[PDB]
């Protein structure tokens, strides 16, 4: 009825006060995490069947 | 979990006897069962094995043809029909349960066993018979196998058992590395190829007894000599 | 391939046997989705709760009615769990007319749903006696004034039926409307022969007989 | 030829 | 007054939008170029897991990276060994309607939930022979949609009552409740560090939640339709989710703006489940056309396709070590790829 | 009969390639219970094609069997096994369809195994009667003057009379049940019965005329040609089944 007005206004003021870093920095961080663990991804690079457990 | 046995005592040689394991307190129908006997002075030796739902039944070479084992799920019982008794058949018989799936602990619980007295592959080598120790310091018990126990998988089918004086055996380590449930952390198994070792750090009381080294890679099941540990 | 694996495979085979036995036992069941609106005579069929499941045996067949009214949520995200239902018992009360327009909306929504594009509907017109008693006092013209026509007992029922089938545009979804005789216990026979038909034409179209 | 003798192959 | 409060809410929305736009100096598409694409990758069905006979809805790789679990209208959860392709356990479910299942990180417990409105915790590795039901969690009026395990005693559950909850399994009562969402909540994902967790709902919104105190720290929107499934990036600082609009979206936690939209003209209906690989570059999504797609998380193009099932691809999961992906589909057959 | 031999081997090759193509075109439908029975019928027709036209074809090309007695007996046994198996599997599929239409997995395997066992049992007397005789060949030495006649009558009853009767009754029950509920069912039963009769009438008719020895014109070239034609049943039946459901091919 009326209380949801507060619920929303404090929800949005709490969300507004958070700190945001530039989207370029976040994208660079995601790319760096992708690059660092690239050699540890069996899905990305086909693991040889010698130690591949699901084939042989 | 109760595995009380019945049907033992004095018997003339060449007679017939029935051994009843009246399992209770657990899902009997889903558990494979074993009968394992031990001479009054010697160590443990396997006798018989029945799978879940009576699918598979095995016997030992001395047991083969002479003995039979049959389960009864509706009344949760395990019968061993016992024919043509010989002098060597005198022993204590333990009814054992074991379930086989990924990560399970076979031979986890052993029954109390019953005495049967008669009126008158893989070999497990324990390079010890008795080790004098004092409570408080670590001890090591060694075991040897006829060949490598490391199967095609990563697990080695080696089991360790402890038998206190006047008490049924209990599982300590299954598959040579995993500690059994309800067992203190102190015990730790470790092995490579054919050489295996169980280490007890901070040895306390209630550890005096016989330690048995069993294999499970292939039937028949053969126990070790049994390392005695006192003081 | 050691002994422990072999015993594991034996256990797996035993579990497979139990699973196939349970599947065979469940295949004999027939799943009926019991839909409708509030106070639509849901309970007259047999004679935090997410789903009200009822089961009854009739003529060597076991019927499961999944009377669901306790959801009160978005139907578009949980109704696909009932995609494989033999028939939809979409009971509708006729004395109350009010929720008649919203009941028609519901029927339009459920009949043209993508999951139920081919599933047939066993439409139930509940509360016949009360509707007949109240139609003479209040002409139907309040509901559907376009072609209400006469306030005759059977004419009003025929018009309501025709309106209900008119909401179906599926070429191969026969709507086995049964004019429910108030609260008399005879729904079992019509449910049985309707579902028998459903299976019959389902097999007929399954065998590419066209 | 299948369950009898061929007259002329 | 009420009108003043609505005006303040609208001004707060405008402030949020302006902050997001100003903070969005560039987009990753402008900088993701000049790198090597993952390229064509074909995944063949290394194993086919049969035995189920109803709609497969949910699976969950355990931390063992070998065992898995599955649910359906079979009336029973089944726990399978992937390596030997045999089923370890068959738990008979109380209610045939289950929409989600979870496998505990310790492997001791399993959880199932569905239209029954109750979360069932079954206790594996018990002294008893069979798998008993450890606990029943009730208090969600709406139907359960996704449950996950934090620890052996803390479980996070998203239900049909537009609310998420964190339960202490020992006590059996909701430790905390999250009611920020407006529409029905569809799928929750726990963070890799178990410090946060996101939940995507029916109102085209994904809300972040802190695990303990539990207010909605962050709220992301941009979907044109209902969100069906969610999952964190392995780094834990981002998460991608799919919707009925036949598109996937990638959001970052430190920058509110969405990063990428994964969409192709061929697809017409929505994604049903999503998951990430170990490197996070390969986002696997179960699509509408009985098919699963494999998106390059940086190039935002369809890197690969998986062989179709006989029905909708309801769920898919990448194992903990990233050795294989298991897709469960409505055709009652699971498929483990590589 | 050099020209006759060339024509015979050419038409044998043509029927071989046509039957193989018809049986293999079912693989297009691979990428329901009807399909479950269609694949089984296709593999049965493969069993027929490999073991039926190849032996006679080699025999006619080489003008003699040129093989061991055991090989001859095995070849004849597989020939009869295919002849019985194709017809009995078609009958079983028709019975399944009729039961499903009139009255709406493992038991299917049991039924097909039982039909195969019956085919083996019915093919055993073939080799039992057949014996090597002197060039050595299976000349089917007969122990009774009426023995060959009785065997031919029994085979004809088992492969023609009972199968046609059962198939016609099943499809007639299908048509009657759908009538009690169209042109489609009438065309179905008509085309199936007509195809079965046209496939099995010439071979068994000339067989009966030859076994009666009532001045049978076995020397006539047309008689020799129609003597070998008994495999076009499995050459046409899968083709008819796929062509009838043109939506399946498209």
């Amino acid at each position: 009825s009326i209380a949801q007005a507060r619920k929303l206004v404090e929800q949005l003021k709490m969300e507004a006060n958070i700190d945001r870093i530039k989207v370029s920095k976040a994208a660079a961080d995601l790319m760096a995490y992708c690059e660092a663990h690239a050699k540890e991804d069996p899905l990305l690079t086909p693991v040889p069947a010698s130690e591949n457990p699901f084939r042989e | 979990v109760q595995l009380v046995e019945s049907g033992g005592g004095l018997v003339q040689p060449g007679g017939s006897r029935k051994l009843s394991c009246s399992a209770s307190g657990f899902a009997f129908s889903s558990f494979g069962m074993h009968w394992v006997r031990q001479a009054p002075e010697k160590g443990l030796e396997w006798v018989a094995y029945i799978s879940s739902g009576s699918g598979t039944i095995y016997y030992a070479d001395t047991v083969k043809g002479r003995f039979t084992i049959s389960r009864d799920d509706p009344k949760n019982t395990l019968f061993l029909q016992m024919t043509s008794l010989r002098s060597e058949d005198t022993a204590m018989y333990y009814c054992v349960r074991s379930i086989y799936y990924y990560g399970s602990s076979p031979f986890d619980f052993w029954g109390q066993g019953t005495t049967l007295t008669v009126s008158s592959d893989i070999v497990m080598t324990q390079a010890t018979s008795s080790v004098p120790v004092t409570p408080g310091e670590s001890v090591s018990i060694s075991c040897r196998s006829s060949k490598s126990l490391l199967h095609s998988n990563g697990n080695t089918y080696l089991y360790w058992f402890l038998q206190r004086p006047g008490q049924s055996p209990q599982l300590l380590i299954y598959r040579m590395s995993n500690l059994a449930s309800g067992v203190p952390d102190r015990f730790s198994g470790s092995g490579s190829g054919t050489a295996f070792t169980l280490t007890i750090s901070r040895l306390e009381a209630e550890d005096v007894g016989v330690y048995y080294c069993m294999q499970h890679l292939e039937y028949p099941l053969t126990f070790g000599a049994g390392t005695k540990l006192e003081l | 391939l050691s002994a422990e694996d072999k015993a594991a495979v034996e256990r797996s085979k035993m579990i497979e046997k139990n699973l196939k036995e349970d599947g065979i036992s469940a295949a004999k069941d027939v799943k009926l989705l019991l839909l409708g609106a509030d106070n639509s005579g849901k309970s007259t069929i047999v004679k935090t709760t997410g789903i009200v499941e009822t089961h009854f045996t009739f003529k060597n067949l076991h019927f499961r009615l999944f009377d669901v009214g306790g959801q009160r949520s978005e139907r578009k995200k949980w109704i696909h769990c009932f995609e494989d239902v033999t028939a939809i018992i979409f009971c509708v009360d006729l004395s109350d007319y009010n929720r008649m327009h919203e009941s028609l909306m519901l029927f339009d929504s459920i009949c043209n749903n993508k999951f139920f594009i081919d599933t047939s509907i066993i439409l139930f017109l509940n509360k016949k006696d009360l509707f007949g008693e109240k139609i003479k006092k209040s002409p139907l013209t309040i509901c559907f004034p376009e072609y209400t026509g006469p306030n005759t007992y059977e004419d009003a029922a025929a018009y309501i039926q025709a309106q209900f089938e008119s909401k179906n545009r599926s070429p191969n979804k026969e709507i086995y409307c049964h004019m429910t005789c108030a609260t008399d216990t005879n729904n079992a026979q019509v449910i049985f022969d309707a579902v028998t038909d459903i299976i019959l034409q389902m097999n007929l179209r399954e065998y590419n007989l066209v | 030829c299948y369950i009898q003798n061929c007259p002329l192959g | 007054e009420l009108d003043q409060l609505r005006q303040e809410a609208e001004q707060l929305k405008n402030q949020i939008r302006d902050a997001r736009k100003a903070c969005a100096d560039a987009t990753l598409s402008q900088i993701t170029n000049n790198i090597d694409p993952v390229g064509r990758i074909q995944m063949r069905t290394r194993r086919t897991l049969r035995g189920h006979l109803a709609k497969i809805y949910a699976m969950h790789w355990g931390t063992d990276s070998r065992l898995l679990v599955s649910a359906s209208q079979d009336g029973k959860l089944i726990i399978w060994d992937s390596y030997t392709t045999n089923k370890v356990h068959a738990i008979p479910l109380r209610s045939s309607w289950v929409m989600t299942c979870a496998y505990a990180p310790s492997g001791n417990y399993v959880a199932c939930g569905g239209l029954d409105n109750i979360c069932s915790i079954y206790n594996l590795k018990t002294r008893e022979g069979n798998v008993r039901v450890s606990r029943e969690l009730a208090g969600h009026t709406g139907y359960l949609s996704c449950c996950r395990f934090l620890d052996d005693n803390q479980i996070v559950t998203s239900s049909g009552d537009t609310t998420c909850a964190l339960w202490d399994i020992e006590t059996g009562q909701q430790t905390t409740t999250f009611t920020g969402h407006t529409g029905d909540v569809m799928s929750l994902s726990l963070a890799p560090d178990t410090r946060l967790f996101v939940s995507g709902a029916c109102d085209a919104s994904a809300k972040l939640w802190d695990v303990r105190e539990g207010m909605c720290r962050q709220t992301f929107t941009g979907h044109e339709s209902d969100i069906n499934a969610i999952c964190f990036f392995p780094n834990g600082n981002a998460f991608a989710t799919g919707s009925d609009d036949a598109t996937c979206r990638l959001f970052d936690l430190r920058a509110d703006q969405e990063l990428m939209t994964y969409s192709h003209d061929n697809i017409i209906c929505g994604i049903t489940s999503v998951s990430f690989s170990k490197s996070g570059r390969l986002l696997l999504a179960g699509y509408d056309d009985f098919n699963c797609n494999v998106w390059d998380a940086l190039k935002a193009d369809r890197a690969g396709v998986l062989a179709g099932h006989d029905n909708r691809v309801s769920c898919l999961g990448v194992t903990d070590d990233g050795m294989a992906v298991a897709t469960g589909s409505w055709d009652s057959f699971l498929k483990i790829w590589n | 009969n050099e020209a006759l031999a060339r024509v015979e081997v050419a038409v044998l090759c043509l029927i071989l390639l046509l039957a193989l193509s018809g049986n293999a075109c079912v693989l297009l439908a691979l990428r329901s219970r009807l399909f479950f029975f269609m694949k089984h019928l296709s593999i049965a027709d493969l069993v027929v094609a490999v073991f039926q036209v190849l032996p006679q074809l080699l025999w006619d090309i080489t003008f003699r069997f040129y093989g061991p007695d055991l090989l001859c007996r095995l070849v004849k046994y597989l020939q009869v096994v295919g002849m019985f198996a194709s017809t009995y599997l078609l009958l079983l599929m028709s019975l399944d369809r009729c039961l499903a239409i009139c009255q709406p997995r493992r038991t299917y395997r049991l039924a097909v195994l039982a039909t195969w066992l019956g085919c083996l049992v019915a093919s055993a007397p073939q080799v039992h009667i057949f014996s090597l005789r002197e060039v050595f060949d299976c000349w089917a030495v007969f122990i009774q003057p009426w023995g060959p006649k009785a065997y031919i009558t029994w085979i004809t009853l088992a492969v023609y009379i009972v199968p046609v009767i059962v198939l016609a009754t099943c499809y007639g029950l299908i048509s009657f049940k759908i009538w009690q509920n169209k042109i489609r069912t009438v065309k179905m039963t008509f085309i199936i019965v007509l195809a079965f009769i046209v496939c099995w009438t010439p071979f068994f008719f000339v067989q009966m005329w030859s076994v009666w020895d009532a001045n049978a014109p076995k020397e006539a070239s047309a008689f020799i040609i129609v003597m070998l034609l008994a495999s076009l049943n499995s050459c046409c039946n899968p083709w008819i089944y796929m062509l009838f459901t043109g939506h399946l091919f498209h």
